[PDB]
RNA sequence: ACACGUCGCGCGGU
RNA sequence: CCACGUCAACAGCAGUUGGACGUGG
RNA sequence: UGAAAAGAACUUUGAAAAGAGAGUGAAAAAGUAC
RNA sequence: AGAACGCAGCGAAAUGCGAUACGUAAUGUGAAUUGCAGAAUUCCGUGAAUCAUCGAAUCUUUG
């Protein structure tokens, strides 16, 4: 199991996805963004 | 044993006896209860879980 | 419909329970119901639990018919202890339901006093008892419905 | 140049001329004991009933083959067993069965009708219509004065039309009285409805003509008007339920037609 | 044509109908018992009683034909 | 033309199904008038048999149980699965 | 025994997630909300890009292989939701071996299901490592540690979100599934994309369909459809995109007959005579789960062949190392060794337009057929449907107050159940291979899986919900 | 309801004749509710035997002013369910609600081909 | 299976199962041909078209070719 | 006693003991059910 | 253990009546309850055979008994009452 | 067709 | 009867049991 | 019983029955030989 | 005349009909029928009747 007991926030789950969608635009092209 | 009126009757029937003589194990009493069938009680007899006095 | 019948409570200071059509004596349970009393639920419970062991039954006021001659108690203004554990099982079943209804309540805790309890004739089961020359006498097998209501004091 | 002579009142009406005499027959002392006796005599002849059944006894064979024990025969009965019977049932005594004569038919009631008594009964009834004040007491209301009991035209026959009945009814005023008969008190009779009893409407006015009836197809129907002829009429029409002093309406021609008779029976007091 | 009562049935000659009737009866005897099934079906009730209803027709025609001679 | 259908239904039950396995035996419930010969003929023309024993007795269903053994070459597995 | 155990020791379990739940309430209303979130992530992979020097699903994960891993790929996102199905392939193997002895740390002896849940989290991370080390990311066998780290994070994270949401449904607080659901979702998207893909296009029609892609079917319309009867063929001017369409048409007719075909045998002998309910058994949908895992096996096979031959052991001789690792190459297409067992279990690289191999076709049909039926027989044991579970279920109901007569009523259940399961998986594995040949979208096997899951599951879902009639239940 | 007079059942037997005699096509009389004034003018009639798809509004109850298609109407009970209200208990334990046709007025007709012809071609008394 | 060793020999066992299967199983019966198609189809379409729809927005950000 | 033989008379009575009412319930819900049995 | 001889000279000659043995088994159960300081006293079929052998009349007077304990305490008390 | 020696069969015994 | 599932009623108390109740054979 | 079965959903308690609270309706001391 | 025993998808209660087994038909009507659960048939012209036919084709066993 997990030592943390909260796993229905309903979040944490959204937080992991939300950071992921933001980061990949800065990193990489998708609409003529700068590519790192 | 519980409900084993039928199994005293059936086990006695397969070993052809008056029902006093036939013996049923205390430990494997649950497994004796999971018989119900005439070929099932034959396996139990071969095991030695049901014997005859 | 039914209960109380001595209506003063009121339900934000009450709990309630009833047994219904149970096959335990009208005659003996009225005496238990009148006796319970009063007394919080734990006192009623641990008179009746000790009654199973030893501590009689519960004092009989009016249904005090002979019998031999008697005896050792208690006998606190009665003198005719009998032991029907049959009616004790009935009232314990009434009390456990009453105390569970009075645990969701959320009220509590010193409070109490069994405020009315009344036994309703569920009816009598009617069977027969053998005797002489084709003539057969009545045999009642005694039973009852019952109602219990408790209030804060 | 008078005597019982009357002023004619048409339904046109709003009147103009004069009528024929008011009958000599319309006199006699108003006698309520004869009026009540005749009313019960006529109503009895139709009357009879139904009740319980099975047999009007008697499934249920016997003599009195009662069988002792205690408390005695009872007084009675016999046949038989686990039921039904004791007594029972064959009674009376009945926790189950009949009564001590099931309504009986059998039980010849009747009054037969003598020739003399019937013509006295009609003559006294006709004289009982000739009053006034007793109309209010019976329980029907008349505003208009005088011309009484009411007298109307021959034109009454020919209708037919619904609206001309209303035009007839304004004149006699009256009117309001038939409006009472279309009003709750009219309500809803219970179990007494089948054989009539009832709950709880009143009656209204009776219209009589002569040559006719008339009783034409339209004249039957209305809130509690009744329609009749001088040749054939009765005390049920003249005072229903025998509490004298009905509100009565007549037509002309009625005097002369009533006047001539033979037979024989005439006025004295 | 597309089935199966009543105008198709009642005026048909008759050897064809008897042959069909015994094989519609074979559907219901294949679907008996049980194989009833779960059902009812309304088809099982209907074809059971179509056998009845048109055995009236065949026996009726023989009866009425025998009263024409 | 005064005859009847013999078979009212096949009986399927524990013992009935076991008979199919044991020795190619179907068992039917046949009319209360049902004679032995007609059962032999009917089973022939509904299952292409020959029958190697018919015997019949009562049941409290009223309809007469008919215990019908069938030839080896028949196969009672497919054709008891065709009912 | 057929497989070994793996560490599942008590401190080790605590390190890896398996969800220690907070307070929840078991109510129907809650369950659908979570299912919706899981479904939503599948779409998001197509929307959102990923960082890399080639990455967009143009990283050569091979044409047959890519579809039945599934990640909703073929636009954006490479590997994503791919790791979970490999993890689910483990769950079967381990359960069906049914270890009693020996076999490394207990709770993995047919309780191998609970071992798998912990291990699923590792493999999300771990599948990414497999991609770079085989050189499926264009490695010269270590392009740089830091660059390989930057791709790895992108790959694992998308399928990780789904995997967390999967645990929240399989802890008896869903009705949905994470694992089963995504596999089906990708294939529906693929069918319409392939049909309107640009495969030699001069001009659009004036539309770019419902995406932003133009096609062969656009070109026909601009010149009027009247030009192919003024031409010396009726094909190979629209045939590449028409192949994708007719692929679906072959599949469409045969699935619906099979959904209708069920071994019903109602056993619900009544009180009050006749029978009052129904009982049916799904003939082919018990074997649904076998076929998915079989397709997943072949997808994994391609990678392990290349890695084994050149860069794990050997080379000394290609055939020596293994027959599947025989002649490991990128060949004329895919990879796809051109020889060995791996060669056969793949299309001939023409999608059935060459079947005069002769050998290739023969091996493919028989091998797949046997593998699917193998997973059907291991499905019976303790991972799926057997008569013994159903016997207890029927006692609660009482079989609508059972006919009851002993001992065949109990016996009737056990005898039929092995025979049906074997038939179910045996049929599908034969059919799937034939689907590739007639017409494909990149896997005709995948089209067959898509229709079986999608049509059936909609019917199931509403009944579970508390509702009837196959109406809404989206967030209700 | 029925018109006077011939048979002189006073009588609860007169009520029993209504209750227990007369299946569907003399329930046609007791499944009739008045027409409007517009659709009265249109066909010249007065009232119509109800269709299961004629739309009808309630006039004389405690539920006295709702429209709806008739969900069912029962021959033995001479009574109409209207779609719907109903009245839920929370888990989908659901209720009928029943009505009497001479307490209703029919708003929109579905009225059919030779159905409207037979009705307008003399009544009675050809059965 | 492979009693004498021929292809007919393992066929026999699967026939014992198969012979049952062909007699008792049926197609979606007319109402249910339309019913299954009706219940999905919009459902088949929507899944396929949601992934198609995202792409309408996404490519014309870099250069307008149809806008999005 | 002596009847018109026979096994057959016993058989019709034997069916009648099954055919027997016994029992149920669900129609008593929808009737008009004036207590019987 | 402890070994006690239970004085069945007291009352067990005095009863009978007809029905010594079930009263006697109950007497052993509460005598052993007092001596051991326990709740349930086991009563094995060894002791049941021991009392019912000579048969109600029909008891080999005083009986030696080997008894063990207890500290369990309540939950699943061990009072063996036969031989330990 | 009884019964022990046998995990089960077979083999041994009257 | 046999077999399986039950305790509202019946069993002279009670019930984990039945010759009762329920369904089949 | 009631115009209509709306013949009592849901929650807690109870071995089960039922009980408590709540729902339906004009009215439940109209809750089922009402 | 009457009566036994069957028949059903269910079969408590009634009466509907006979192994073809509440059947259906020929005149006839109009949106609902199979009492109910279930399984179904119909619905702008061939589903469903005793609203009426001292009217009818089938017709076990006993009398």
């Amino acid at each position: 199991e997990d030592s943390p007991g909260l796993k229905v926030g309903p979040v944490p789950v959204l937080v992991m996805s939300l950071l992921f969608i933001a980061s990949v635009f800065m990193l990489h092209i998708w609409g003529k963004y700068t590519r790192s | 044993m519980a409900n084993l009126r039928t199994q005293k009757r059936l086990a006695a029937s397969v070993v052809g006896v008056g029902k006093r003589k036939v013996w049923l194990d205390p430990n494997e009493t649950s497994e004796i209860a999971q018989a119900n069938s005439r070929n099932a009680i034959r396996k139990l007899v071969k095991n030695g879980t049901i014997v005859k006095k | 419909m039914a209960r109380y019948g001595a209506t003063s409570t009121n339900p934000a200071k009450s709990a309630s329970a009833r047994g219904s059509y149970l096959r335990v004596s009208f005659k003996n349970t009225r005496e238990t119901a009148q006796a319970i009393n009063g007394w919080e639920l734990t006192k009623a419970q641990k008179y009746l639990e000790q009654v199973l062991d030893h501590q009689r039954a519960i004092p009989f006021r009016r249904f005090n018919s002979s019998i031999g001659r008697t005896a050792q108690g208690k006998e606190f203004g009665v003198t005719k202890a009998r032991w029907p554990a049959k009616s004790v099982k009935f009232v314990q079943g009434l009390l456990q339901n009453a105390a569970a209804n009075a645990e969701a309540k959320g009220l509590d805790a010193t409070k109490l006093y069994v405020s009315h309890i009344q036994v309703n004739q569920a009816p009598k089961q009617r069977r027969r008892t053998y005797r002489a020359h084709g003539r057969i006498n009545k045999y009642e097998s005694s039973p009852s419905h019952i109602e219990l209501v408790v209030t804060e004091k | 140049m008078s005597r019982p002579q009357v002023t004619v009142h048409s339904l046109t009406g709003e009147a103009t001329a004069n009528a024929l005499p008011l009958p000599a027959v319309f006199s006699a002392p108003i006698r309520p004991d004869i009026v009540h006796t005749v009313f019960t005599s006529v109503n009895k002849n139709k009357r009879q009933a139904y009740a319980v059944s099975e047999k009007a006894g008697h499934q249920t064979s016997a003599e009195s083959w009662g069988t002792g024990r205690a408390v005695a025969r009872i007084p009675r009965v016999g046949g038989g067993g686990t039921g039904r019977s004791g007594q029972g049932a064959f009674g009376n005594m009945c926790r189950g069965g009949r009564m001590f004569a099931p309504t009986k038919t059998w039980r010849k009631w009747n009054v037969k009708v003598n020739h003399n008594e019937k013509r006295y009964a009609t003559a006294s009834a006709i004289a009982a219509t000739a009053v006034a004040s007793l109309v209010l007491a019976r329980g029907h209301r008349v505003e208009k004065i005088p011309e009484i009991p009411l007298v109307v035209s021959t034109d009454l026959e020919s209708i037919q039309k619904t609206k001309e009945a209303v035009a007839a009814l304004k004149a006699v005023g009256a009117h309001s009285d038939l409006l009472k008969v279309l009003k709750s008190k009219k309500l809803r009779a219970g179990k007494g409805k089948y054989r009539n009893r009832r709950w709880t409407q009143r009656r209204g006015p009776l219209v009589v003509y002569a040559e006719d009836n008339g009783i034409v197809k339209a004249l039957r129907n209305v809130p509690g008007v009744e329609t009749a002829n001088v040749a054939s009429l009765n005390l049920l029409q003249l005072a229903p339920g025998a509490h004298l002093g009905r509100f009565v309406i007549w037509t002309e021609a009625a005097f002369t037609k009533l006047d001539q008779v033979w037979g024989s029976e005439t006025v004295a007091s | 044509m597309a089935g199966v009562k009543a105008y198709e049935l009642r005026t048909k000659s008759k050897e064809q109908l008897a042959s069909q009737l015994v094989d519609l009866k074979k559907e219901l005897a294949e679907l008996k018992v049980q194989k009833l099934s779960r059902p009812s079906l309304p088809k099982i009730k209907t074809v059971r009683k179509s056998i009845a209803c048109v055995l009236t027709v065949i026996n009726e025609q023989q009866r009425e034909a025998v009263r024409q001679l | 033309l005064d005859s009847y259908k013999v078979i009212e239904q096949p009986i399927t039950s524990e013992t009935a199904m076991k008979k199919v396995e044991d020795g190619n035996i179907l068992v039917f419930q046949v009319s209360m008038k049902a004679n032995k010969y007609q059962i032999k003929k009917a089973v022939k023309e509904l299952y292409e048999v020959d029958v190697l024993k018919v015997n019949t007795l009562v049941r409290p269903n009223g309809t007469k149980k008919a215990y019908v053994r069938l030839t080896a070459d028949y196969d009672a597995l497919d054709i008891a699965n065709r009912i | 025994m057929a497989i070994k155990f793996l560490e599942v020791i008590k401190p080790f379990c605590v390190i890896l997630p398996e969800i220690q739940k907070p307070e929840r309430k078991i109510q129907f209303k809650e369950k659908v909300l979570w299912t919706a979130i899981t479904l939503f992530i599948f779409l998001v992979c197509c929307q959102i890009p990923l960082f890399g020097i080639m990455s967009s699903d143009s990283a050569d994960p091979f044409y047959w292989m890519r579809v039945i891993l599934a990640s909703n790929r073929g636009t954006l996102m490479e590997l994503g939701i791919s790791p979970i199905v490999t993890s689910g392939l483990i769950m079967q193997l381990l359960a069906g071996a049914k270890i009693i002895e020996v076999g490394d740390t207990p709770k993995d002896r047919a309780l191998f299901n609970g071992a798998q849940k912990l291990f699923g989290m590792i493999i999300t991370i771990g599948q990414s490592i497999v991609y770079v080390m085989t050189g499926m990311y264009g490695d010269p066998s270590e392009m740089g540690a830091g660059i390989c780290l930057l791709i790895t994070i992108q790959l694992f994270v998308a399928g990780l979100i789904v995997l967390l949401l999967d645990e929240l449904l399989q802890k008896g607080y869903g009705l949905g599934s994470g694992i089963s659901l995504f596999i089906a979702t990708n294939i529906c998207e693929t069918i319409v994309w392939k049909a309107f893909s640009p495969t030699t296009v001069n001009t659009g029609r004036g539309m770019e369909f419902e995406g932003a892609i133009i096609a062969l079917f656009h070109l026909l319309a601009t010149r009027t459809d009247k030009v192919r009867a003024l031409r010396e063929a009726f094909y190979r001017q629209n045939l590449p995109n028409l192949m994708n369409l007719i692929a679906t048409i072959f599949v469409f007719a045969v699935v619906i007959y099979f959904q209708g075909f069920r071994v019903d045998l109602p056993i619900k002998s009544a009180r009050y005579r006749g029978q009052y309910n129904t009982y049916p058994i799904k003939l082919f949908y018990t074997s649904n789960i076998p076929i998915i895992l079989q397709s997943a096996l072949v997808s994994n096979l391609y990678v392990i062949s290349q890695m084994l031959s050149a860069r794990f052991s050997g080379n000394l001789l290609v055939s020596l190392l293994g027959t599947w690792s025989d002649t490991s190459s990128g060949g004329p297409a895919r990879a796809y060794p051109v020889g060995g067992l791996c060669h056969y279990l793949s299309p001939p690289e023409s999608f059935g337009s060459v079947l005069e191999d002769p050998v290739h076709a023969v091996v493919y049909i028989v091998f797949m057929l046997g593998s699917c039926a193998f997973f059907s027989k291991t499905w019976i044991e303790v991972s799926g449907s057997s008569a013994k579970d159903v016997a207890k279920q029927l006692k609660e109901q009482q079989m609508v107050m059972r006919g009851h007569r002993e001992t065949s009523m109990v016996h009737e259940l056990n005898r039929y159940i092995p025979t049906a399961a074997a038939f179910g998986g045996l049929c599908i594995g034969a059919l799937s291979v034939l689907a590739d040949f007639l017409g494909a979208i990149g896997s005709g096997t995948g089209i067959l899986l898509a229709v079986t899951i999608i049509y059936q599951y909609f019917e199931i879902f509403v009944k579970e919900q508390s509702e009837v009639g196959s109406m809404g239940a989206l967030l209700f | 309801m029925a018109k006077q007079s011939l048979d002189v059942s006073s009588d609860r037997r007169k009520a029993r004749k209504a209750y227990f005699t007369a299946p569907s096509s003399q329930r046609r009389v007791l499944l009739s509710a008045p027409l409007s004034k517009e659709l009265r003018a249109q066909y010249g009639i007065k009232a119509l035997p109800i269709r299961r798809d004629d739309e009808v509004l309630v006039v004389r109850g405690s539920k006295k002013g709702q429209e709806g298609k008739i969900s069912s109407v029962y021959r033995l009970k001479f009574a109409v369910q209207v779609d719907k209200v109903t009245k839920e208990k929370v888990n989908g334990a659901s209720v009928p609600i029943n009505l009497h046709p001479s307490k209703l007025v029919i708003t929109k007709l579905h009225l059919d081909k030779d159905r409207k012809a037979l009705i307008q071609r003399k009544g009675g008394k050809l059965e | 299976m492979d009693q004498v060793m021929q292809f007919v020999e393992p066929s026999r066992q699967f026939v014992k199962d198969s012979i049952r299967l062909v007699k008792r199983c049926t197609k979606p019966d007319r109402k249910e041909f339309q019913k299954i198609a009706m219940a999905t189809a919009i459902g088949f379409a929507i899944m396929g078209f949601i992934g198609f729809f995202v792409k309408l927005i996404h490519i014309p950000i870099n250069n307008i070719i149809v806008g999005g | 006693m002596a009847a018109q033989k026979s096994f057959r008379i016993k058989q019709k009575m034997a069916k009648a003991k099954k055919q027997n009412r016994p029992l149920p319930q669900w129609i008593r819900l929808r009737t008009n059910n004036t207590i019987r049995y | 253990t402890r070994e006690y001889t239970i004085n069945l000279h007291k009352r067990l000659h005095g009863v009978s009546f007809k029905k010594r043995a079930p009263r006697a088994v109950k007497e052993i159960k509460k005598f052993a309850k007092l001596h051991m300081g326990t709740d349930d006293v086991r009563l094995a079929p060894e002791l049941n055979q021991a009392i019912w052998k000579r048969g109600v009349k029909g008891v080999e007077y005083r009986l030696r008994l080997r008894i063990s304990r207890k500290r369990n305490e309540e939950e699943d008390a061990k009072n063996p009452l036969f031989s330990y």
